[PDB]
């Protein structure tokens, strides 16, 4: 379960005159009551800090706790929610006089660090960003507007994002300082401190023992939202509009995130991550493996009721999204036969052939001249190769053999050549494909009554347990499957 | 004597205007240049008439009223029209382009454009008014303009003329005339953006005048044009008092007095009779017996709800025409011992009684036929709950899925706002709950 | 909300954009000079959406023809309506694309880009009131998807307030120039989720199988195919081009038309389909078959989110009220019980040319995942294998973009399921 603090902080001068009465009521160190006696309702939270919370009180309850885990190879985060003027800059970055949650933590995890030098070693790689009207835009190095990408194993990583390499606490906070400075944040008459874009700092620690007598490595976020802005109750136009426009649907982002994931009864079904830039840097900080803390911001006073109503039912709705936790850990002329294969030179083959180079050279991926070859529709180097040794039946580290790329790319004329040199029709590769099912999968339906001539299994299933007829079905690929039908 | 204002705000409440204001016009003797021959004060007048039209030197009388849409095309028909000379140009206020069926684009976006043109000429309007009462507001709640715009401007209104009344005609949505997928949204923001700032709404349920059309005006496939008609008549009914100085419903806050006892429950259902097909004219005249019962078919409400199972907080029987007052006790006296009534604990039992002599009007185009006496029955009833509860529902189905909500963040809204206005709903069916 | 900007990149892009602007001409009175020579003033009440008004009686389309090579541009210019465009307005390169996407998107497209926006930005200029763009384009090639999808994220950044439409024509092996349209379509769609508010998916498996086994041409050409087409986008356009209150601009459609942000991808049919009189029952009917869809999904193997009807020519409104009510109640498990009425008909007096009356279908269906899986499948068989990376790579393209299209429309894929499954509330 995904940790949740709530933060009120003190009534400014503004409220303090209004003499509104207070809807948020402190009662345990545990609970808190929205609306007293009217709602009255009564709300459980991991930690409640009142007026009178020090920035200390807050890291003493949030990451101080946390920086053991993380140096054992946990993921971390620390997000701050809640609507403008609830205190969440305050909370993370803090003043000139008195730090933030960011600073804090910085500065106490290179302390812990300094502690364990000689049972440990420690390299923090450390990057700020800023997510400004859908775009991202490095805070440390002023690099233009920046891709978000996605692999299975990385996860999200933002392409062309600068990563630094902090020795000590003072370097690190000095990044911390000089991207504080580089954030968008625009001086108002009517609000001196008002965030137009989401503030992220990320640290990358990779931990080794210090004997190696097995690295680990954890994520750590630190998130200073800027708050949703109601058009009306400001008024903003322009460019600040427009933030508005970009904050809230960020947040709706957010908001359809956290829902989905919470109490889902439905751990299967789609969660919304790609709505927008933020829930898809924090897709791997909500509820995944990672330890992650809510510090949900509010005022204390009516006059933000239904801001502060909003903010509590998400904070409330984020303690149900659960999380599983885990620490994380040959020759010159066969490169050259092999270019020679893949480009169709049939003079450059042939002269590098009569020098003595070896037809049966791999490249790093275990790829041969005749695959290429094979591939890149080349028959006439098909048929030099074969008649001079080539394994027709070579597989690659992924066990793609000659037949199943000819087969692929529709090289009618190739796959015919290859059988009958002793290509093996139903090879199987590492996906479990066989030249039938790629054949089928890209449409050539004069390779595959080729390939069925040939003795092709029918039968034969990838690892979805898909045969080729499965695919024509799952396709609606009538031509494909009428001939598939016996 | 003291003036009151309309403002038609998007398509409805302008072709809504254009009908009632042709049945005034036609009420009060006055031509489509605003020549009322049988006015023999030309400067001005403390008439009953010029509650809603104001007169120029010239002789001209002129609509008390501003039209405001977000687009051209439907005012733009009002300025080449029949009717075109009634209105000074002023009070025909139009944008580029509309709200395209978007609260929030009516609200903020394209709104907050024009809003301060559009209080400019009501202010006009205001400072030739002697003493003016308030202001009757008409407008669609599943358009972007009607919902979105209107709220914006009942909100300065309760700003600008704090101690002014603000009554609504609104335009309930149905789905055989709808072009929107988004109007419940529309409606269920804007009834929560307008509660506080309106005394008194009378709502008309799209789905209810276009059965009436169907059924008792044998109108195959009914026309915005038939419907507007329909309601124009039962909108005269309502302000008739206003226009004729009668003894019910004297001044605008009145109507709260004799329909509103708790404010934010502050929708009476009007009931209608007798809608005749003119193919039936030669047939005997209803009399005030036979009228006064139809007040108690559902089939004759303009809002669909069920009112034998619902206590009245509140009943005003306006009659119209050939009426004569002590057939009126009659038949008030007889309604009890059709025993279908029932009110609520804090409330009175009385039906209050309004009569002008005025036989109805109907336009050239009608389908509806002339008729001796006409009755409205404006009763606040917690039936119309139900109405409530139909929109919360379609209004739960896509907000569960938050379905279309990205249109109206990406207009400058939290989705917050959604939260706060279902809310305020959910509130409202419970005071119709508690007073029952 | 008035104008509309066409573009047309790429080879597929110009034919298709060509005949339609034929087809609408015809519909508006409109010859090849630019004289309007019709009947009815209701061909003239909204021309300003597609044509600006020039000296004389002359309309000229608000069109832009784009092309990295020169070839097509010359066919547009000898062909029955050529002589009716800007002549500023044609932007060609000489280089061409080699059907790559890379090409399009990031070398040869991206030197000719900022020439294009000079004309855009040029016809922006003269607007009163500019709705958004509709571009024309194939997603399989170099020009029409690689610079196309360039050309969208350029107007997007220029013009964030306008509606930005675009015809894709999704790629087939039945109709295949290569074995690389699968990578081409699959960054495309990643550009068009982003990018777009919303894609007819219009998809030549669909077309063939339609020229093929409905209207049994042994071997369907370009022409054939495109005859569908021209079909389709005058009936799509049919409530933008003449008068109507339902779907009548862009944004309303959107409004109308979009649930969520990325589902915006639309199965567009037609009745009855022709090769060069429908009772409204029967009209309605053929509709919602799968058999007349333009993307090559089953319908029934989804739900509809959404649905735009159009009818063409002279009938009772009210007929078509009953039929439409009718195929709701018959079939309730088809639509989404989550979005109340979201079912709108239009009827437009005035029918296609060679037809007394005639049906456009436009719906938001769950059932486009199948169009999206069978692109999906292509792409993971040949990426797997690293087929062709070079060629993509070779123009500074990462193999990491290639991973992030695929994710990103098996997403699209996943987000269609969700909401086929979400009875439950
Ligand atoms: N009774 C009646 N309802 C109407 C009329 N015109 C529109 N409506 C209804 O009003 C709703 C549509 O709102 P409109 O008034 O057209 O919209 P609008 O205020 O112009 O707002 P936008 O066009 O979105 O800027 C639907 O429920 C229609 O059925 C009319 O003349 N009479
Ligand atoms: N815990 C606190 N103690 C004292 N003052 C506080 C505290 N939290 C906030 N404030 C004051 O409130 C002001 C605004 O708070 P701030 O943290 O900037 O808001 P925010 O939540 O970041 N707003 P926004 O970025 O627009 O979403 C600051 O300038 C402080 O003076
Ligand atoms: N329907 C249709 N598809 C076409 C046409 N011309 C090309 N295509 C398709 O478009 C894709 C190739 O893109 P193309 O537009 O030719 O290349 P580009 O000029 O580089 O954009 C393939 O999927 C072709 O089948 C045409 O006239 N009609
Ligand atoms: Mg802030
Ligand atoms: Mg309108
Ligand atoms: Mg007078």
């Amino acid at each position: 379960h995904m940790k949740v603090v709530v933060r009120v902080r003190p009534e400014n001068t503004k409220e303090k005159a209004a003499g509104f009465h207070k809807v948020v009521h402190v009662v345990d160190k545990h609970i808190l009551v929205f609306d007293p006696k009217n709602k009255d309702l009564k709300f459980v939270f991991d930690a409640v800090f009142d007026e009178t919370s020090t920035q200390s009180e807050v890291f003493e309850h949030t990451t101080k706790p946390i920086l053991r885990s993380f140096l054992n190879g946990y993921n971390c985060t620390v997000l701050a929610y809640g609507a403008t003027g609830a205190g969440k800059t305050h909370t993370m970055l803090g003043s000139a006089d008195e730090p933030g949650v960011m600073y804090l933590t910085m500065l106490h995890l290179y302390k812990c660090m300094d502690e364990i030098k000689e049972e440990k070693i420690c390299s923090t790689a450390v990057s700020y960003l800023e997510v400004y009207n859908e775009q991202i835009r490095d805070l440390l190095v002023n690099s233009g507007p920046l891709a978000v990408r996605e692999d299975t194993q990385k996860g999200v990583v933002v392409h062309g994002l600068t990563l630094h390499q902090p020795k000590s606490s003072e370097e690190i906070l000095h990044l911390l300082d000089n991207g504080n400075k580089n954030r968008t944040q625009h001086p108002t008459d009517m609000n001196a401190t008002s965030s137009r874009s989401h503030a992220v700092f990320q640290i990358y620690l990779r931990q080794q023992d210090k004997t190696a007598s097995n690295v680990r490595i954890a994520k750590m976020s630190l998130i200073d939202l800027a708050g949703s802005e109601r058009a009306s109750t400001s008024g903003a136009k322009g460019t600040r509009f427009v933030e508005g426009t970009n904050i809230n649907r960020s947040l709706l982002a957010l908001g359809n995130v956290i829902n989905a994931l919470a109490d889902s009864k439905r751990k299967n079904q789609h969660i919304p991550y790609r709505n927008s830039k933020l829930t898809r840097l924090l897709k791997d900080s909500l509820g995944g493996n990672c330890q992650t803390i809510m510090i949900a911001a509010v005022s204390p006073s009516s006059v933000f009721y239904d801001d502060t109503y909003n903010t509590l039912k998400y904070a409330n709705r984020a303690k149900d999204i659960k999380s599983s936790l885990k620490s994380n850990v040959g020759s010159d002329l066969g490169k050259k036969l092999l270019e020679a294969a893949r480009a169709g030179q049939d003079d450059e083959v042939r002269i590098l052939m009569a020098n003595g180079a070896d037809v049966n050279a791999t490249d790093a991926s275990g790829l041969t001249p005749l695959h290429l070859a094979a591939t890149y529709g080349h028959l006439e180097i098909v048929e030099v190769l074969l008649k001079h040794g080539a394994d027709v039946n070579a597989i690659d580290i992924m066990g793609s053999t000659p037949l199943h790329l000819a087969a692929l790319i529709g090289h009618l004329e190739i796959v015919e050549v290859l059988l009958k040199h002793g290509a093996d029709v139903n090879a199987v590769d590492t996906w479990g494909d066989t030249p039938l099912h790629l054949a089928a999968i890209m449409g050539h339906l004069e390779i595959v009554e080729v390939l069925l001539k040939h003795g092709a299994d029918v039968n034969a299933q990838d690892k979805f347990g898909k045969t080729a007829f499965d695919i024509s079905i799952d396709n609606g690929n009538e031509d494909l499957a009428e001939i598939l039908q016996k | 004597m003291r003036e009151c204002i309309s403002i038609h705000v998007g398509q409805a409440g302008v072709q809504i205007g254009n009908a009632c204001w042709e049945l005034y016009c036609l009420e009060h003797g006055i031509q489509p240049d605003g020549q009322m021959p049988s006015d023999k004060t030309i400067g001005g007048g403390d008439d009953s008439f010029n509650t809603f039209f104001s007169e120029t030197g010239a002789g001209k009388h002129v609509p008390r009223a501003v039209f405001v849409d977000l687009e051209p095309t439907v005012i733009d028909e009002v300025r080449t029209g029949t009717y075109r000379q009634l209105f000074h140009p002023e009070q025909l206020i139009t944008g580029k382009e509309d709200a395209a069926n978007n609260y929030a684009r009516g609200h903020y976006t394209i709104g907050k454009e024009i809003i301060d043109l559009v209080l400019d000429r009501i202010r006009k309007l205001a400072d030739q008014c002697t003493g003016l009462q308030g202001f009757l507001v008409f407008h669609s709640f599943g358009g972007g303009t009607g919902s979105g715009f209107t709220s914006l401007l009942m909100e300065r209104l309760s700003v600008d003329y704090g101690k002014k009344s603000k009554l609504e005609f609104s335009i309930y949505p149905a789905p055989q005339v709808s072009t929107a997928v988004v109007e419940p949204y529309n409606s269920i923001l804007t009834t929560h953006t307008t509660l506080e700032h309106s005394d008194c709404a009378f709502m008309v349920d799209n789905e209810a005048i276009y059965d009436i059309c169907r059924r008792n005006l044998d109108i195959e496939r009914p026309t915005y044009t038939n419907l507007n008609r329909l309601i124009s008549q039962i909108v005269s009914s309502i302000t008739a008092s206003l226009r004729f100085d009668g003894a019910l419903n004297v001044d605008l806050t009145e109507f709260q007095t004799n329909l509103v006892p708790y404010p934010r429950i502050h929708f009476p259902l009007a009931t209608y009779a007798p809608v005749i097909s003119a193919e039936k004219a030669y047939h005997e005249q209803l009399s005030v017996a036979e009228i006064t019962n139809a007040c108690f078919e559902p089939a004759n409400q303009m809002v669909k709800c069920d009112p034998r199972h619902g206590k009245y907080m509140a009943c005003c029987l306006l009659y119209r025409g050939d009426v004569v007052p002590k057939d009126v006790n009659a038949a008030i006296a007889t309604i009890k011992t059709k025993r279908s009534i029932q009110f609520v604990d804090w409330c009175p039992t009385g039906f209050k009684v309004g009569i002008n002599y005025q036989p109805p009007t109907v336009v050239p185009g009608g389908d509806l036929a002339k008729v001796q006496r006409a009755v409205c029955m404006l009763s606040n009833t917690t039936a119309i709950a139900e109405a409530w509860a139909r929109l919360d529902h379609k209004f739960d189905l896509m907000y569960a899925k938050r379905a279309f909500v990205h249109w109206y963040v990406g207009e400058g809204m939290e989705e917050g706002e959604f939260s706060e206005a279902r809310e305020d709903m959910a509130a409202l069916e419970k005071d119709y709950e508690e007073v029952g | 909300m008035r104008e509309i900007v066409h573009i047309q990149a790429g080879q597929c892009g110009n034919q298709i954009g060509a005949k339609f602007w034929e087809v609408i001409s015809d519909e508006h009175g409109i010859d090849p000079t630019g004289s309007y020579h019709g009947d009815s003033d209701l061909q003239l009440e909204r021309i300003n959406v597609y044509y600006n008004e020039a000296a004389g009686n002359k309309y000229v389309p608000r069109a832009i023809l784009v092309d990295l090579e020169p070839g097509t541009m010359d066919s547009v210019r000898s062909g029955p309506f050529g002589q009716i465009f800007r002549p500023d307005n044609f932007v060609f390169g000489q280089s061409g694309a080699g059907n790559n996407w890379a090409k399009g998107h990031y070398t040869e497209g991206a030197e000719l880009v900022d020439s294009v926006l000079d004309v855009v930005r040029k016809e922006s200029e003269s607007c009163d009131c500019l709705q958004g763009f509709q571009l024309t384009h194939s997603l399989g090639g170099g020009t029409g998807s690689g610079m196309g999808t360039l050309l969208i994220s350029k107007i997007r950044e220029e013009y964030p307030d306008r509606i930005m439409n675009t015809f894709s024509v999704v790629p087939s092996p039945k109709v295949s120039d290569t074995v690389v349209e699968p990578y081409n379509a699959t960054l495309s769609v990643h550009q068009l989720v982003e990018n777009t508010d919303e894609t007819y998916c219009i998809d030549n498996e669909a077309l063939y199988d339609i020229c093929f086994r409905t209207l049994k041409l042994t071997t369907p050409t370009y022409g054939d195919l495109n005859h569908l087409v021209s079909a389709t986008m005058s009936g799509v356009t049919t409530c933008l081009r003449f008068p109507g209150q339902l779907n009548a601009d862009l944004r309303k459609l959107a409004v109308n038309m979009v649930p969520f942000p990325r589902l915006h991808f639309f199965m567009p049919g037609f009745a009855p389909l022709t090769s060069r009189a429908l009772t409204v029952p029967e009209l309605t009917q053929q509709m919602f078959d799968a058999k007349n869809m333009m993307a090559a999904c089953d319908p029934r193997h989804g739900r509809y989110l959404t649905v735009a009807a159009v009818f063409r020519g002279r009938m009772s409104m009210k007929e078509v009220d009953e039929q439409m009510l009718n195929v709701q109640n018959k079939n309730s498990s088809y639509f989404v019980e989550w979005i109340p009425n979201n079912v709108k008909t239009a009827v437009c007096d005035i029918p296609p040319r060679g037809l007394k009356m005639s049906a456009t279908f436009i719906g938001n269906s769950t059932a486009i995942q199948e169009l999206f899986k069978r692109i999906s499948e292509q792409f993971t068989a040949m990426f797997r294998r690293k087929a062709f990376l070079h060629w993509y790579t070779g123009e500074g393209m990462d193999e990491m973009e290639f991973t992030e299209a695929e994710s990103n429309m098996n997403d699209l894929v996943s987000e269609y399921q969700q909401y086929q499954d979400a009875t439950a509330d």
